[PDB]
């Protein structure tokens, strides 16, 4: 069930996370995004973190390994600078996110 | 092929060093 | 399991509640929101089914909406999302798309 | 906050009929 639900999911939505897990820092999620513009693809990790106070803050991570050469010349033309540094952002920052990437990805 | 309702393009994933070797 | 949705929700402001089995074929219930607002900001909400029996059918889920909720939401989609509809699943990234943009109304 | 997560929860037999 799970399975087809991730893979509803990337019909509906054009990402997926390939896997979740926790360490001692917090929760973790593999993903990778994509857009038609032809499809390119960003692989990046999300870690929803706290600190002493408990405040969540999201951390991103791109994650470069999963390109091939061309497609990093790619994003490196599309993509605004700062997605390629780890970032942190609220929770209420998820979707300008989301949107964020899908839009870089179709330029 | 590798979903439901044909071939999802974001379930395809680069193995980055597929020939590793862990030794000394 | 839970958290992937949580985290799907916060992502793309959809959910798919349930997935379940029928005579008709295999279905998935869904909900998709307004992007995150203040106190005082407007959220629609649009529920439809998402069927499989490749083309997938898309059923709005609208009987238990008030009068007023159907009204807004009537302002802010264009008409053919309030009727059952067929089309590639290919094609459904498309909707998702533009519900979401139409109740960001 | 889920808004949709809890939004079943105000209309539970929503998808039901």
């Amino acid at each position: 069930n799970s399975e087809v639900i991730k893979d509803l999911y990337e019909y509906l939505c054009n990402v997926r996370v390939h896997k979740s897990y926790e360490d001692d820092s917090g929760l973790w999620f593999d993903i990778s995004q994509g857009t038609h513009s032809d499809y390119s693809i960003m692989d990046y990790k999300l870690g929803f973190v706290k600190g002493q106070a408990q405040v969540t803050e999201v951390i991103y991570a791109p994650v470069l390994k999963q390109r091939s050469t061309e497609e990093l010349y790619s994003l490196q033309s599309k993509l605004p600078e700062y997605l390629f540094e780890t970032l942190s952002f609220p929770l209420s920052s998820l979707n300008q996110f989301y949107n964020k990437i899908a839009k870089s990805l179709n330029k | 092929s590798n979903a439901f309702g044909g071939t999802l393009k974001l379930k395809k994933r680069l193995e980055s060093v597929p020939e590793l070797f862990l030794h000394d």
